RNA sequence: UUCACAUCGACGGGAAGGUUUGGCACCUCGAUGUCGGCUCUUCGCCACCUGGGGCUGUAGUAUGUUCCAAGGGUUGGGCUGUUCGCCCAUUAAAGCGGUACGUGAGCUGGGUUCAGAACGUCGUGAGACAGUUCGGUCCAUAUCCGGUGUGGGCGUUAGAGCAUUGAGAGGACCUUUCCCUAGUACGAGAGGACCGGGAAGGACGCACCUCUGGUGUACCAGUUAUCGUGCCCACGGUAAACGCUGGGUAGCCAAGUGCGGAGCGGAUAACUGCUGAAAGCAUCUAAGUAGUAAGCCCACCCCAAGAUGAGUGCUCUCCUA
RNA sequence: CUAUAACGGUCCUAAGGUAGCGAAAUUCCUUGUCGGGUAAGUUCCGACCCGCACGAAAGGCGUAACGAUCUGGGCACUGUCUCGGAGAGAGGCUCGGUGAAAUAGACAUGUCUGUGAAGAUGCGGACUACCUGCACCUGGACAGAAAGACCCUAUGAAGCU
RNA sequence: GGCCAGUGAGACGAUGGGGGAUAAGCUUCAUCGUCGAGAGGGAAACAGCCCGGAUCACCAGCUAAGGCCCCUAAAUGACC
RNA sequence: AAGGUCACGGCGAGACGAGCCGUUUAUCAUUACGAUAGGUGUCAAGUGGAAGUGCAGUGAUGUAUGCAGCUGAGGCAUCCUAACAGACCCACAGACUUGAAC
């Protein structure tokens, strides 16, 4: 029974399935759009909020822990360039979850993930 | 485990056409898909 | 369940276990089963064809 | 919760060591024994100037546990080995000076035990 | 009790009795109070 | 057959109470999220038996259906979710039109049953469901956990119906009986009960006086 | 001590049961897998305990034997492959059996002692022992019935949303010390009640996470080896499905916490009776009728009108041509 | 004194078992009796010798070291266990693709009880069951295998003496 | 006599016995009946028990064994 | 048509079906409903003093900032994101016959 257990586990064991978090993530604030399944969308939901507002007070502690946690090195100093000055006054919400078809060779439920 | 005997035309025509009708119960579900696919401000597929 | 456990407690199954063995016990006799209509009080809730009193042959009773 | 193959150390100075504990009495559980109840010891090993030598049945209680013990009180006290004390039938031991630590409820059963005891919490 | 099933009447007051069905023997001395066949 | 109307309330939680004796007591709390309004009375006259019908959480009307809201509007009262009889004796005197009736019949009567939704575990085995044993855990085994034996030999044939096989545990109610009942908050609408109810807090939780 | 029948009952006799060893060889060898153990039933009474009673060479405690009663229970272990059995600590008691070992298409050891070897004995020998010892593969995705859960269709005579009655069925109805009565009846003392209450337990069951914890791969913290982040710091990866540890919220669980087992409710079995005749005496009965069993039913908790006998009550909707 | 036989005679052989061992890998009775170990020990060790049926190169009695050898006991250690519990993977469940197999007279394939080639969904009487899936469990279909390795028969086969 | 087959495992029931335990649906014989190789009816079902011997048709009648409350045909027939 | 089903956001429900709770000008005001899930902001709570700087020390390290820093499966608030767009099933007085009064 899985009363209130609220990790979205994946198909995925943990450790695995942590480095599914942190590089779709990373390649989702790369291009912002990205064809992901919807396990992953909601996966990536919550992760990326805590990204956009972990660098969202900019300081060292905040960028080091948002350094450890992304892959790419050029890619989090990019970050805090960037989300005060789109994202203040936003208070949550920062992404997008339009659905697509289904996946031909799985009928996989498949998503869409955008940044608004 | 192994089957005593076979089963009838009546028993297998019974289990097939109720698999069948299982795969006719997802395709109203996608007439109903293929209908807000279309012409209307829907904020799915891109 | 005794004979007096039942009369004391729905006396209309007594009758109903008596003549369901009398009927032929198998699509038809079912059928016929529902003919049957035992009430427990003084007073019946039909009128339906003025229902004429059973004619009797049994000098025993 | 105190097996009957447990080892438990001595409270007293009746002239054991320690014990394995024997199938207790009272409670029928038998497969939790709690504070109070009684037990069928065999002795370990003993004091060797004493007429209490090994290989002998005799009965015990039990007066300290690891497992916890629930008061209405709302404290829970526990301790860190076991401990038995070589008790007759008849209320009080063979052995005058008791060892360590024990509780109060057994006042309620076993006065002799806390009327003997060093500390009483 | 005693279910002796065919002991005849013992003591010389041993009355024989039927009840329930059963044939019972009663006397005085409550030795003799039986429940026969 | 109850001997007496009684309410309904939902879970909040668990905690303890301090007696000013001195002993900690493990009690449950029981909120009211609306009055438990008597909404339809069935009697021996117009009915084969006699029922106080009341009712709990009122709602938005969109959450209610036509046949719902047009039996709870034949009442006059609130539009609400659930809705449960109390079978009495025909004693009665219980009018169906808005008796919002107050909890302070249940303080004095330091006796309670409750009964509720348990929480479900699903399709669970038979080793927590009947409480059985399993089997040798080494030692060459293969049966761990397993259900053994099912029947008896070749003269049954068949196995006994009711026989313990794993299943859906919980979901059905259950009713606890006699739980005695401790401070009432008449602002606060609380009522703690020394206990555990059926259930996570948030569910339906029948309160109604003992049968014994 | 007297005394066949409180209790045993010699010499004999009459039955029931199919649980031992037997007799027959009637199904099965194009295969019905023996003995013990684990798990999990269910049933019988020829009753070990619990409930009621009679008799006692029953003063009371404890009995001996026996009647009704199978609802419930019938421990943990040392030996042995063990069934059986012996012993220890107890317990209210540690019952005997059926269900093909009850149960190897659920699971494992001694064995129909399989193939290797050794000891004794037999045989000239190959080899053999209803003698002993060491080692020695045990298969499997359920077609159907059966079961436990859980649907979908259709029916319930318009279609529904709820609310329940309950036919029927399940579970629970178990049991022990300690105290008052009372050291009172009884007994020369020694001992020590029935009956009616209370309290603490045990097993079982239904729940729950407030406390105490176990786990908790959401987590945070310490540290080893190494590779990356350009480098120091600080982090990230790996050391299976935590690198090893230290704790933990919410879940789940018990060892923890609450609760349950109620009934001057109905009828009975054994028994004690009340009037009371067939034989003007009598007798528990032939008429009527009273006390009373953990047993039966109801009440108790849940499911429950597919109960096709398909229930009852409230409410909504059937419009245009 | 009870014993037991140092010792004696007799029958038959070729000779009537020497040292040492001895309820033993050997002992049926037997779980022989005693002592140790254990709360309790048909297993173990130390003894007595009543050795069914030890015994001196088919060697006998011993012993250091050795053994994935057998067996008895003890310390530490732990889910083996009391008495289970939680968590992580691969399956299992659902969806999309591919897609078998053993088996199979036809199956419209209930329970009790009785009968019957003496253990019946198929026969008889009664009771109970709306139809049909899915997920688990395996009591029955004397379930699947595979012309019973055990037992016996063959005027069978073969190895060996 | 000629040509030419099978069969040579029997079973139960009555009587006459032996083996047994005057136990077995047990075993072996002697006479007979049935089954084997025999359908139908009665026996609830059910090889051997009773009636009875099936060429075939009839939406014909009378009977044997056995039955006449209902399931299920015929008497809730009569008198002791 | 009433009422369901799919879809949608999920669950203290759950193998799949089930079930249950939402499905937005998602209150306005004088006092119980119109926050479903995620994020966010805080509060319980867990580990427990983070980085950086200064100070002391030759250095391992300790100390102040600082019950700080992360965690936030739980509670409350907040419409920032997704509950958009839909679709489908069920309709049109409910056969036949007696009795009662209107």
């Amino acid at each position: 029974m899985k009363h209130g257990r609220k990790i979205h586990r994946l198909s995925r064991p943990a450790d695995q399935r942590r480095a599914l978090l942190r590089g779709l993530t990373t390649q989702l604030l790369k291009h912002g759009r990205i064809k992901t399944t919807r396990a992953k969308a909601s996966a990536m939901r919550k992760y990326v909020d805590k990204m956009i507002t972990l660098a969202k007070e900019g300081s060292l502690h905040k960028r080091r822990q948002a350094l450890g946690f992304i892959y790419e090195k050029q890619i989090v100093h990019a970050l805090f360039a960037e989300v005060p000055e789109r994202y203040g006054d936003r208070n949550g919400g920062y992404t997008r979850i339009i659905r697509t078809l289904p996946r031909r060779g799985d009928n996989a439920p498949m998503a869409y993930i955008e940044l608004v | 485990a192994v089957p005593k005997k076979r089963t009838s035309i009546y028993k297998k025509r019974i289990r097939k056409n109720i698999w069948k009708k299982k795969g006719y119960w997802a395709a109203l579900k996608a007439f109903s898909l293929a209908k807000s696919l279309s012409t209307g401000n829907s904020k799915s597929f891109f | 369940e005794t004979f007096d456990q039942l009369q004391k407690r729905i006396p209309e199954r007594i009758i109903e276990h008596a003549v369901r063995g009398m009927l032929p016990k198998g699509r038809l006799g079912r059928y016929l089963f529902n003919h049957l209509k035992v009430y427990k009080g003084a007073e019946h809730p039909h009128q339906a064809q003025q229902p004429i009193d059973l004619p009797l042959r049994d000098k025993r009773i | 919760m105190i097996q009957p193959q447990t080892h438990l150390n001595v409270a007293d100075n009746s002239g054991a060591r320690e014990l394995m504990c024997i199938r207790i009495i009272g409670a029928s559980n038998r497969r939790y024994a709690r504070i109070g109840d009684v037990i069928v010891a065999v002795i370990k090993e003993a004091i060797p100037n004493t007429p209490l030598e090994r290989s002998e049945v005799i009965r015990a209680v039990v007066v300290r546990t690891c497992k916890e013990l629930k008061r209405d009180n709302g404290m829970i006290i526990r301790y860190d080995d076991n401990a038995a004390v070589i008790i007759d039938q008849e209320g009080n031991p063979k052995g005058t000076r008791i060892f360590g630590a024990i509780a109060r409820e057994l006042r309620q059963k076993f006065a002799k035990i806390v009327s003997l005891a060093p500390e009483v919490l | 009790m005693k279910i002796r099933a065919s002991v005849r009447p013992i003591c010389e007051k041993c009355r024989l009795i039927r009840r329930r069905g059963r044939i019972i023997v009663i006397c005085s001395n409550p030795k003799h109070k039986q429940r026969q066949g | 057959v109850d001997a007496g109307i009684g309410v309904m309330g939902t879970k909040l939680g668990m905690m303890s109470f301090f007696e000013e004796d001195g002993t900690v007591v493990p009690v449950t709390v029981i909120g009211f999220k609306e009055g438990n309004i008597v909404t339809q009375v069935k009697t021996e006259s117009t009915d084969g038996y006699n029922a106080v019908q009341v009712g709990y959480e009122r709602l938005r009307d969109r959450k209610l259906t036509m046949p719902e809201r047009g039996h709870l509007n034949k009442a006059g009262v609130i539009p609400m979710r659930h809705l449960q009889e109390f079978r009495l004796v025909s004693v009665d005197d219980f009018t169906p039109s808005q008796k919002l009736l107050f909890e302070e019949l249940f303080k004095e009567g330091d006796m309670v049953d409750i009964s509720g939704t348990t929480i479900g575990k699903g399709f669970q085995g038979g080793i927590k469901r009947h409480n059985f044993k399993r089997g040798l855990m080494t030692h060459g085994s293969k049966s761990h956990r397993a259900l053994g034996s099912i029947g008896a030999g070749t003269t049954p044939g068949h196995v006994y119906k009711g026989k313990k096989m794993p299943g859906r545990m919980g979901g059905t109610k259950t009713k606890i009986r006699k739980l005695k009942i401790m401070k009432i908050d008449t602002d606060l609408r609380v009522v703690m009960i020394k206990g555990a109810v059926p259930g996570k807090p948030g569910n339906l939780l029948r309160l109604a006086p003992a049968k014994i």
